[PDB]
């Protein structure tokens, strides 16, 4: 049985691990995601497949948690991925699960770049043990801590990872770095990175008109502090402000496919 | 005993699409008075409410382990999780603990945002669940507690005369017991709101 | 053996995993229908001979009082997926008093498959299950396939008879469909690609509908099938 | 190198399944079992070509407990390592819920073992067809009904009013299917059922039989247990054929 | 606690009283002991009440995953034998005592399982602090192919010696009726005590409490 | 559980799973230490200037503990589960013997966890070469270098990855005994620009004196790109 | 590579991996010991890849124990492995028995460990001189990735073994003083090196039988031995 | 309960003291011990109980934080989470094989803001805690068997407005009072002040 | 049911400027009665010049025996063939008898050898393993009589070189006084002489009620 080992944790002759190249080839085929940073939040978006009359939707009491590609990890943390579904399933799990050991443990939310570590580690472990394929998915995480602000990340097969200011994954990625490289810039609003965003969309997917039914758009900002409970914790302290992770509806996006197309008829 | 090292007792009782809960304020290491600002109430979600008595380091340790669970549950399924069910993972959770107990009685009430059905239920410190349908109670002022509930409590109430029979209860049965009192903190319950109040008592 | 048996190739593709794709697409037909109130699964049922006794061929599953499935492909391969299953929702049932909504049962499905296509020494599931339950939000009908990747549909099919079958639902498929309509036109997307005469022999039913899911029984289904 | 081990060629079949099913006519035996009215019979070829085997050792029938019957078809002794994991599964039910485990549930058990060797890589796969035997209860009467259970090496587990396994199946097969259609099976008595499946051997081996040539055992209504049918009642079988 | 059970010539009847107390307070008048475990199979439980919850739900589970995989119906012998070997294993350290009831094609079946794992097929049984009480109701009144009427009236009797006689057993008599076809819960078939002085009703009104601090949240 | 043997000898005593994690290191970006009189200058080379890249860019310059800081080269997810190895270390020694660990100590920590996947069963090597410097409690520098075979050893200066050979002939020359941190600095940012394109952000930079550190900003370090651009045009 | 495992055999009964391991050791450095009466003597040539290589820290000479030195050749960090198991051995006997670890019981605990593999997915590319001084008088053991170990009135192990094994066939007597072999051990490293010889360049020590104690010889001291000459 | 551990907090500080003896049975082996241990630039903890459960105790908590500064460049952890993370430690050691660590202890911060970014509330934090894992943050706390004498005193003198001055004061006088009524001897006290600025030693306080 | 016997007995034994004289009783006890006046298991040989004296519990003492004669003959094959010296044994006695701090040997326990320069030495130990080296030692039912009367004979604090002949006299006396008075102890003594040449032996008669 041992010839039939494919030798998945081997060194090749050049210092390359075949299997972690292959598994990036695969993100690359895969939807386009894009990440933006703003000065008011993150903002994570994504293509998806062609829309049959027949889907339905899984119907769930809460619509903020996750829609086709976007995932909240933690009240401070979510993301959007690109590559093998299921692959990324399991890694969503192994993140949702140390984000909250860390809240278990401190009592205080983990940090954006703590989460990514221990994702990424996760990663490199099947690189380097154990027989198996390696993980097919890139990441791309959008956080908020006190320690950096705003902060997104991305995250790829071989277990590396880095921050940005934009970045996408995914079929078009070369055609959507070259366009966010013009057009972003330190000032923005979270409402124009949202539109910055749609633009990218529209100019890979090759359509005029921006098809609501073929985007999703996901946001992590803050929004004024709810209750403050101090008869029940008299030594409860919380910030004016939280940070939240959005999945926009269309209702939000309709101003905003509307600015996208009057900044696509004057160009 | 071990039960009553720390102090603190806590009551629920239903009303009419209403409930409260209330809890004593003192923690302590038997006679000796530590906090006089310590309640033991936390509230789950809009309709859950939990309290729990018993020794303070597993009080804090098992509410730290519900609230875990709790945030993996809503990220699963993308929902709240209903009065009942959480009741029976609590039970599940002490069990799992039968032959080294965690030395908490919970108390948790609840309310069905659809139907306006009140849950509420006790336990035992392995799980034993008590779901009767006027109140229940805990900790070291439990006897005291029931008959002032079997003589005040009556079906029907809303939430203006179910909060003063749960206070005066609460503080009646806080006075003949020397390891709870301070007052009292109060969480009252509808479909509609939740109200909170800091009740006066005895300084001693 | 714990090493693994699906691997990358130079293009990012999974081969082991589009092979047992190939092999679901290869089954008997299967497919499923959501009406307003209920839900409705089928499966063609032929023996190769009439020596084979026909009434204990399963093609529908129940999973639990309020959930089913049925699958096409590699049948010892779905019993596996059942066992599981049936055993999640009881699962459940222990801890939360409560079953099992249809929306966690199927990540449950799904991390399984996930699982077979990692882990050393063994290969995909080469089977698709449709799965049909109702919850407190509503009624559901999911598709799993050998990747461990899930969709809610309205209507659809799997096995080979499947681009036909969907063809026909497009059509035929409303948002205001009644259960009794439902398993009419269930019934006849069946009829259409079948080889020789349907009878309530080869062909099996179920449908979710007050919050429970019931096989048909064969004269439940007769009933049925001298109406269409 | 998909030919060697549990994967799927690219059109999704599995090879080391196919070629466990060849292993099963690679044997040169044919079985038979029908099930009539009141009893269900198997019938299998005894073959002892050497003149110094001591024949009453050579036997494809074995009980897995009191009550069920199996016949092994193909390898033999993959045969006999599946009769002891059967017997294992069945006392181990019985000591887990304490009534003897069913017969169509025993098969069910047996199928799942086959199956995990077709996903697992690294185990041989069993080369035989097992066929078991046994009376099942009606939840609803009370009645004992007579079943047959076939499981084979994918994995697959079905029942039969009668079926042939092994060399010449397809002929002894197609010859049940003609007989079938003059009355069904659960009609028959039980002479009536053999002189059906002794004709179904006699057929596809091309030859007559002495009863000395075949091994036959049988559970029925009026005594459950699986037993070996004594040679004198199938001389009264195969005299009753060469009449009518 | 007083449980009982009765086997009749279609079927069985368990019967239950409803106190549940904590130490030698009354914690709960109306409480339910008598547990499902299969459409044709209840029990009644007696001793600690996690132990006696725990191992009926792990038993009806299991027996549950038994009727998918079989599709057959749940012997009464089935649960009888998983509860003792689950019982045995914890050498009555998990202490659950029960009166198991059922009826299964070979007719009625009823069973006592006490908590060191021993059991007990008998044609009536009574187990709990009130088993002497009860279980001198049955032997004086108990006869062969009793009308359904007749089991009713005497599981009845049974546990009412319970509710009077023994302290840690109170409230109310609930029956269960299992029968081939059906199983039919019969709670509050007896109410041997109801209220005589109508409660006085006390009143606060509103603001009889004094708040130092509220806050309110919108839900 | 996966056992199977990776690192194995070849027809002449030749470790190929070592070589071509030594191939690895030399694909990677380049790094630099230059041992002065009482400070280690730590230079390595960033992938490229990006408008999008984060200003706040990640660190590939790790601190093990309060006085010894690490930068490698090679496969950069590798180099991280080693830094963590190192850390857990020192702080296994506090425990253990309060006093704080040796660099040179700790560098044999290290060096031996490279040996021994190497030999490990299940196991590949590491693709890293880390250069480590550090103080003793009596203030006197040291700086070593380890690659995958496990072999550590200590230098005055030293380059890894990419054109590590051509900057190495170049530091051979130019290298002086007891330089001044300023001087230290600039003759290891002149070693880099050897390999190197340009010199605006492409470079982090680590002075560690005895009881400092400093991850340089873009405003000092721009100063000596310009004076070394200035005196490599003569 | 993997066409063949780590247990094979070969057609004249040599173990593949082993073959293997000992070419390594060949691709050394150059390493040796002489043993006369009076003492034992060891030295290698260093070889360092530059001159910014600080040369204390790329020693081939390493002390076990007060009466007992190793000197390595062919992989250097998996002899720190092998070395480090002989100074817990030496140091449980005497945890033990009080008194030193025998030369020769040391060179068998090293060679027990060398041939664990199949757990090591690889033996060690490595060979040893063991030197030292118990109740025997001085002593010179050499140990190899086969697990075989062997003493020697006189040896060398690396690139220069067999030029080496020319100037003993030659100049070596059983009878020789100190001097003779301290300068015996210079005149090799001259020949079969590719430097010039240099006192940063090679190392010495010896364990006389006079004291039972290895020195490690200093800069100062191995001038006077090139002079010598 | 021999050693008596002080510590309250006022608007801009927390004062913590602790006695500084060491005995075996009835013989003191000596009187200087710190028992009042720096865990960060703005963090000390007074402890209580034997020298071994002590100093293993918090030499575990010290590696861990300093731990969890290098894996997130140096920032500094905030009080409630380091009173966090030593309370599940004494909790699980509770319910261990090895069992609980005899040691009650007194956590006092001081929160600074990390960055720009951050919203922290900025100021002294203390948590009573005990060998058990109970916690809770309070305005002055103590242990040992002194502890009853001071917290009556604090009662009675304690306010929020204390300037530097008088809450050396009265940090004094509890000093003086538990050396008047216990009979355990305390007869010398370090006093540590944790500020916006750092850990400082309080040198007129003995 | 304990797991622990005291089976009773004496030795003894005195060192010399080249000789070491050791003597054990031969009575072995049980609960009120002699399961025999002929056991020979308290003086154990290990080498030529290394003796093993226990007392005790009997069951323990061959015990340690055993594990001692095998750690001896794993010292030879690992060693080139050679004996562990006295001091060697004696650090290894202490090494193992500490090992089972937990669960212990209920002996006392002497090794008694020639040193490395030709004389003699006896280590003494407790049931977990420390010693030191002495030049006389006894243990057992009556030594708590004989110890003080070697003080004695061979210290004389309290007062203002013997041959092999007169130190294996003031022996046998001192074991004819021990049976006098000690009931546990009796019957007859086993003495060997260590010398470097070997090892000489000599039963004694003491008194049998």
């Amino acid at each position: 049985s041992s010839r039939y080992d494919s030798r998945t944790t081997t060194f090749s002759p050049e210092g390359r691990l075949y299997q972690v190249e292959y598994a990036e080839e695969a993100i690359s085929q895969a939807g386009t995601v894009i990440g933006i940073l703003t000065t008011g939040g993150v903002v994570l978006g994504a293509e998806k497949g062609v829309q049959n009359s027949l889907f339905d939707s899984e119907n769930m009491e809460d619509k903020n948690i996750s829609g086709e590609k976007m995932y909240k990890i933690a009240s401070h943390i979510g993301c959007s991925v690109a590559g093998v579904t299921s692959d990324a399933y399991a890694l969503l799990n192994y993140a949702r699960l140390s984000a909250n050991r860390h809240h278990y443990t401190y009592q205080e939310p983990m940090a954006a770049e703590d989460l990514c570590r221990l994702l990424c580690d996760e990663k490199q472990l099947y690189t380097q043990y154990g027989g198996v394929r390696p993980f097919g998915v890139s990441f791309l995480l959008a956080g908020w801590d006190r320690h950096h602000g705003y902060q997104l990340y991305h995250t790829d097969t071989s277990g590396n990872y880095n921050a940005w200011r934009a970045y996408a994954i995914g079929q078009n990625d070369q055609v959507a770095q070259s366009l966010l490289k013009r057009d972003w810039k330190p000032e923005l609003t979270l409402d124009e990175g949202i539109v910055l965003c749609l633009r990218v969309l529209g100019k890979t997917m090759d359509t005029v008109k921006l098809s609501a039914e073929r985007l999703e758009v996901a946001v992590l900002h803050k929004v004024p502090a709810p209750a403050t409970q101090k008869l029940l914790e008299p030594y409860g302290v919380l910030p004016k402000t939280v940070p939240e992770f959005k999945i926009l509806r269309e209702t939000d996006l309709k101003p905003l496919i509307a600015e996208a197309d009057r900044q696509r008829e004057a160009e | 005993s071990i039960l009553t090292y720390s102090g603190g007792s806590c009551l629920a009782m239903a009303g009419d699409g209403c409930f409260v809960i209330v809890s004593d304020n003192r923690l302590g290491e038997q006679l000796k008075t530590i906090s006089m600002e310590v309640p033991k109430l936390h509230v789950i979600n809009e309709s859950i409410v939990l309290g729990l008595t018993g020794l303070r380091t597993d009080q804090q340790t098992f509410s730290e382990k519900v609230r875990f669970r709790n945030e993996l549950y809503k990220l699963r399924e993308e929902r709240e999780i209903g009065g009942k069910a959480f009741a029976a993972l609590v039970s599940s959770m002490l069990y799992e603990a039968r032959f080294g107990p965690w030395f908490v009685e919970p108390v948790i009430a609840s309310i069905d945002k659809r139907t306006g059905e009140v849950y509420l239920c006790a336990m035992d410190l392995i799980g034993a669940p008590c779901e009767p349908e006027d109140y229940v109670c805990a900790g070291t002022c439990a006897e005291s507690l029931h008959g002032m509930c079997e003589a005040l409590w009556r079906p029907g109430l809303g939430p203006e005369e179910l909060f003063e029979v749960a206070a005066q209860a609460m503080l009646s049965a806080c006075d003949r017991d020397s390891l709870s009192g301070y007052g009292a903190v109060a969480a009252i319950v509808t479909r509609d709101k939740m109200t909170t109040r800091l009740i006066n008592g005895r300084k001693d | 053996s714990a090493y693994g048996l699906t691997t990358f190739s130079p293009s990012g593709r999974l081969v082991q995993i589009e092979y047992a794709t190939t092999a679901a697409s290869k089954g008997t037909t299967a497919l499923g229908v959501k009406a307003m109130d209920g839900v409705v699964i089928a499966a063609e049922k032929k023996t190769t001979s009439p020596l084979a006794a026909s009434l204990t061929v399963q093609k529908v599953f129940v999973l639990d009082d309020h959930v089913g499935c049925t699958y096409s492909g590699i049948g010892p391969d779905c019993r596996v997926l059942v066992d599981a299953a049936r055993k999640a929702c009881q699962k459940y049932r222990l801890t939360y008093h409560e079953p099992m909504p249809v929306s966690q049962l199927v990540r449950h499905i799904s991390s399984l498959y996930q699982e077979f296509t990692q882990s050393g020494g063994v290969r995909p599931f080469g089977c698709s299950l449709l799965v049909a339950g109702a919850d407190s939000q509503g009624n559901h009908l999911y598709q799993v396939d050998p990747s461990g990747t899930f969709w809610a549909w309205k209507a659809t099919s799997i096995g080979k008879g499947s681009t036909d079958a969907k063809t026909f639902l497009e059509k035929r498929y409303t948002n205001e469909m009644e259960i009794e309509d439902a398993v009419h036109t269930a019934l006849l997307t069946l009829k259409e690609g079948f080889d020789g005469t349907m009878t309530a022999e080869n062909t099996q039913v179920g449908r979710v509908s007050e919050g429970k899911f019931e096989l048909f029984t064969v004269d439940q289904l007769k009933d049925y099938l001298d109406q269409i | 190198f998909d030919k060697y081990i549990t994967v799927f060629s690219p059109e999704g079949s599995l090879y080391q399944v196919e070629y466990a099913f060849k292993a099963v006519t690679y044997a040169g035996l044919l079985t038979v079992a029908i099930r009539c009215k009141d009893a269900v019979l198997v019938f299998t070829q005894h073959n002892v070509p050497d003149r110094l085997m001591r024949p009453d050792t050579i036997t494809s029938l074995h009980n897995i407990n009191k009550d069920i019957g199996t016949c092994i078809t193909g390898r033999a002794p993959d045969g006999k390592s599946l009769v002891q994991k059967a017997r294992q599964e069945a006392s181990e039910y019985k000591y887990r819920y304490g009534s003897p485990i069913p017969v169509s549930v025993l098969a069910k058990r047996v199928a799942d073992m086959a199956q995990v060797r077709t996903q697992h890589a690294g185990l041989r796969l069993m080369g035989v067809v097992m066929t078991f035997l046994g009376m099942e209860q009606n939840d609803a009467d009370g009645s004992w009904v007579p079943q047959i259970y076939c499981v084979d090496p994918a994995g697959w587990c079905g029942s039969y009013h009668a079926c042939a396994i092994g060399k010449k199946q397809i002929e002894a097969n197609a010859f049940l299917e003609k007989k079938q259609k003059n009355a069904p099976f659960h009609t028959l008595s039980q002479k009536d059922a053999a002189m059906i499946a002794l004709a179904a051997l006699q057929s596809a081996l091309g030859a007559s039989l002495k009863a000395t040539d075949v091994e036959v055992g049988r559970c029925s209504v009026e005594d459950h247990c699986f037993r070996r049918v004594p040679d004198e009642d199938v001389e009264e079988w195969l005299t009753a054929l060469a009449e009518a | 606690t007083t449980i009982v059970g009765v086997v009749y010539k279609e079927g069985v009847v368990l019967g239950a009283d409803t106190r549940a107390t904590e130490g030698s307070i009354v914690a709960d008048k109306r409480c339910k002991k008598i547990h499902y475990m299969a459409p044709n199979i209840m029990c009644c439980g007696a001793g600690t009440a996690a132990d006696t919850e725990a191992v009926t739900n792990m038993v009806s589970a299991n027996l549950a995953l038994h009727r998918l995989d079989t599709g057959k119906q749940s012997r009464v012998h089935e649960a009888l034998t998983m509860l003792k070997r689950h019982l045995y294993r914890y050498q009555g350290h998990v202490s659950a005592a029960l009166v198991l009831g059922g009826v299964d094609v070979e007719g009625p079946f009823l069973a006592t399982v006490a908590p060191h794992g021993s059991t007990d097929r008998l044609p009536f049984v009574s187990m709990g602090s009130g088993s002497i009480a009860a279980m001198s109701a049955l032997e004086t009144g108990y006869k062969e192919n009793m009308t359904l009427e007749e089991a009713k009236e005497l599981v009845a009797s049974a546990i009412r010696k319970g509710i009077f006689n023994d302290p840690y057993s109170g409230t109310q008599v609930d029956l269960c009726v299992i029968t081939k076809t059906k199983t039919e819960l019969l709670i509050g078939y007896d109410k041997p005590n109801e209220r005589k002085y109508p409660k006085q009703e006390i009143r606060f009104p509103p603001g009889t409490t004094p708040v130092l601090r509220e806050e309110i949240r919108r839900l | 559980s996966y056992d199977r043997a990776i690192t194995v000898f070849s027809p002449d005593g030749h470790l190929f799973q070592v070589e071509y994690a030594q191939e690895a290191v030399r694909k990677g970006l380049c790094a630099v230490g230059v041992r002065g009189k009482d400070s280690i200058i730590f230079a390595v080379e960033k992938k490229s200037v990006q408008k999008l890249q984060d200003s706040r860019t990640i660190r590939k310059i790790y601190k093990l503990d309060e006085h010894i800081y690490l930068a490698f080269a090679g496969l950069s997810a590798d180099a991280r589960v080693l830094v963590n190895h190192a850390q857990l270390e020192c702080q296994r020694f506090r425990l253990n013997y309060e006093d704080a660990v040796d660099v040179d100590l700790l560098v044999r920590y290290v060096a031996k966890v490279q040996q021994k996947s190497t030999q490990s069963s299940g196991s590949r090597p590491y693709g890293v070469s880390t250069i480590i410097g550090g103080f003793n409690e009596n203030g006197q520098p040291h700086l070593w270098k380890t690659d995958p075979s496990g072999m550590s050893s200590a230098w005055r200066a030293v380059a890894i990855g990419r054109n590590d050979k051509t900057v190495l002939e170049f530091m051979e020359k130019s290298y002086q005994e007891n330089m001044t941190r300023d001087q230290c600095v600039h003759f290891a940012i002149k070693a880099l620009l050897e390999a190197v394109e340009s010199g605006s952000k492409n470079i982090e930079l680590v002075v560690l004196e005895n009881k400092k550190a400093l991850y340089m900003g873009d405003d000092e370090l721009r100063k000596f790109v310009v004076e070394v651009e200035k005196e490599r045009e003569e | 590579e993997y066409d063949r495992g780590v247990n094979t055999f070969s057609p004249e009964g040599r173990i593949f991996q082993i073959e293997y391991a000992i070419e390594a050791i060949k691709l050394g450095s150059t390493s040796l010991g002489i043993q006369t009466p009076d003492a034992v003597v060891i030295a290698a040539e260093k070889r360092v890849p530059s001159v910014l290589v600080d040369p204390s820290s790329m020693n081939k000479i390493l002390e076990i124990d007060y009466h007992m030195g190793t000197v390595l050749s062919g992989m250097v960090a998996d002899a720190r492995i092998l070395v480090e198991h002989a100074r817990v051995e030496a140091q449980n006997h005497r945890f033990t028995y009080d008194e030193p670890m025998r030369v020769e019981s040391c060179a068998l605990a090293t060679c027990d460990l060398s041939v664990r593999f199949g757990l090591m997915s690889r033996p060690f590319g490595v060979s040893l001189l063991i030197a030292g001084v118990d109740e025997n008088g001085p002593q010179l053991w050499q140990t190899d990735p086969s697990g075989t170990y062997t003493r020697y009135d006189a040896q060398a192990i690396g690139a220069g073994a067999e030029a080496a094994q020319t100037v003993f066939n030659e100049i070596y007597h059983r009878n020789m003083t100190v001097e003779e072999a301290e300068t015996l051990a210079v005149r090799i490293l001259k020949q079969v090196m590719e430097e010039e010889l240099t006192k940063s360049n090679i190392e010495i020590a010896i364990v006389p039988a006079s004291t039972g104690k290895l020195e490690v010889y200093d800069q100062t001291k191995i001038q006077r031995i090139i002079d010598r000459l | 309960m021999s050693e008596t551990t002080i510590a309250f907090r006022c608007n801009g500080f927390v004062l913590v003291a602790a006695a500084g003896l060491n005995a075996f049975y009835y013989i003191k082996i000596m009187d200087t011990e710190d028992k009042v241990t720096q865990l960060d630039s703005h963090k000390v903890v007074a402890c209580a109980g034997e020298n071994g459960p002590r100093v293993n105790f918090v030499e575990y908590i010290k590696c861990n934080m300093a731990l969890k500064r290098m894996r997130e460049h140096g920032r500094v952890i905030r009080t409630s989470a380091a009173a966090s993370f030593m309370r599940n430690a004494l909790a699980g050691a509770l319910r261990s094989r090895d069992g609980a660590y005899l040691v009650n202890c007194l956590l006092a911060g001081y929160d600074v803001a990390a960055s720009s970014d951050d919203d922290i509330a900025t100021g002294p934090h203390l948590y009573y805690m005990d060998y058990l894992g109970t916690m809770q943050e309070v305005p002055y706390g103590c242990h040992g068997y002194g502890a009853s004498f001071v917290i009556a005193m604090l009662d009675r003198l304690w306010r929020p407005d204390l300037t530097a001055q008088e809450a050396v004061d009265l940090m004094q006088k509890c000093c003086d009072e538990v050396k008047k009524r216990v009979v355990i001897s305390n007869d010398k006290f370090i006093c540590k002040a944790v500020t916006e600025n750092g850990v400082e030693i309080v040198n007129t306080v003995s | 049911w304990s797991p622990y016997a005291d089976n009773g007995g004496t030795i003894a034994a005195i060192a010399g400027k080249n000789y070491v004289i050791l003597g054990g009783d031969t009575r072995l006890n049980g609960d009120f009665c002699i399961h025999t006046r002929d056991d020979r298991t308290k003086l154990f040989q290990l080498t030529e010049h290394t003796f093993l004296a226990s007392t005790g519990m009997q069951a323990d003492r061959l015990q340690l025996q055993q594990m001692l004669k095998y750690r001896i003959q794993w010292y030879q094959y690992n060693n080139g063939g050679k004996l562990p010296s006295t001091k060697a044994i004696a650090k290894l006695t202490s090494t193992m008898l500490y090992q089972r701090r937990f669960f212990p040997y209920y002996t006392f326990n002497m090794v008694v050898g020639l040193d490395e320069k030709g004389a003699g030495v006896c280590y003494s130990y407790d049931p977990v393993g420390s010693t030191e080296p002495f030049r006389y030692g006894t243990s057992g039912s009556a030594s708590s009589f004989v110890e003080p009367l070697m003080d004695c004979l061979l210290t004389r604090q309290h007062m203002v070189e013997l041959s092999m002949t007169e130190t294996l006299e003031m022996l046998k006396n001192a074991f004819t006084g021990a049976a006098e008075r000690d009931i546990f102890t009796g019957d007859a003594v086993c003495f060997h002489i260590i010398t470097a040449d070997g090892i000489r032996s000599e039963l004694f008669e003491l008194r049998n009620d």
